[PDB]
């Protein structure tokens, strides 16, 4: 499902934030 | 720099301040991380707030986030969002996206997976049909 393609790229986005702190 | 950066970073923002109170507190980070596959104790969530929180009011607002941010950001625009997570995905660098590689990202970001969902999430994105997905392929399952 296209939406999942879509969780994992907005999971990812966050994680990439979080290694910022 | 630019306000299209800017407002991306906002963007970003507005993801962690759920309650719009403009200030992420160790409670809202951690709710984050939770829901990424993660599993922080209360003292690694207080010394990554200490480490952004200029002003030491205990919370980070947008100003002290855009510092951090700016500070090993890249572009960060939608496009190169898209890039970094790709880079990630392909653990072993050869350009494309292999089951074994969705497998462990998904493992990786907290998400529960089957066999029969991975094969499903390559085949709509398999735009070549070499049962692998690449940039393109990665793109136009993300914008789209
Ligand atoms: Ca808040
Ligand atoms: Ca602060
Ligand atoms: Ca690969
Ligand atoms: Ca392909």
């Amino acid at each position: 499902k296209k939406a999942v393609w879509h969780k994992l790229l907005s999971k990812q986005r966050k994680r990439a934030v979080v290694a910022c702190f | 720099l630019t306000e299209e950066q800017i407002a991306e970073f906002k963007e970003a923002f507005s993801l962690f301040d759920k309650d719009g109170d403009g200030t992420i507190t160790t409670k809202e980070l951690g709710t984050v991380m939770r829901s990424l596959g993660q599993n922080p104790t209360e003292a690694e969530l207080q010394d990554m707030i200490i480490e952004v929180d200029a002003d030491g009011n205990g919370t980070i607002d947008f100003p002290e986030f855009l510092t951090m941010m700016a500070r090993k950001m890249k572009d960060t625009d939608s496009e190169e969002e898209i890039r970094e997570a790709f880079r990630v995905f392909d653990k072993d660098g050869n350009g494309y996206i292999s089951a074994a590689e969705l497998r462990h990202v998904m493992t990786n970001l907290g998400e529960k997976l089957t066999d029969e969902e991975v094969d499903e999430m390559i085949r709509e994105a398999d735009i070549d049909g070499d049962g692998q997905v690449n940039y393109e392929e990665f793109v136009q399952m993300m914008t789209a």
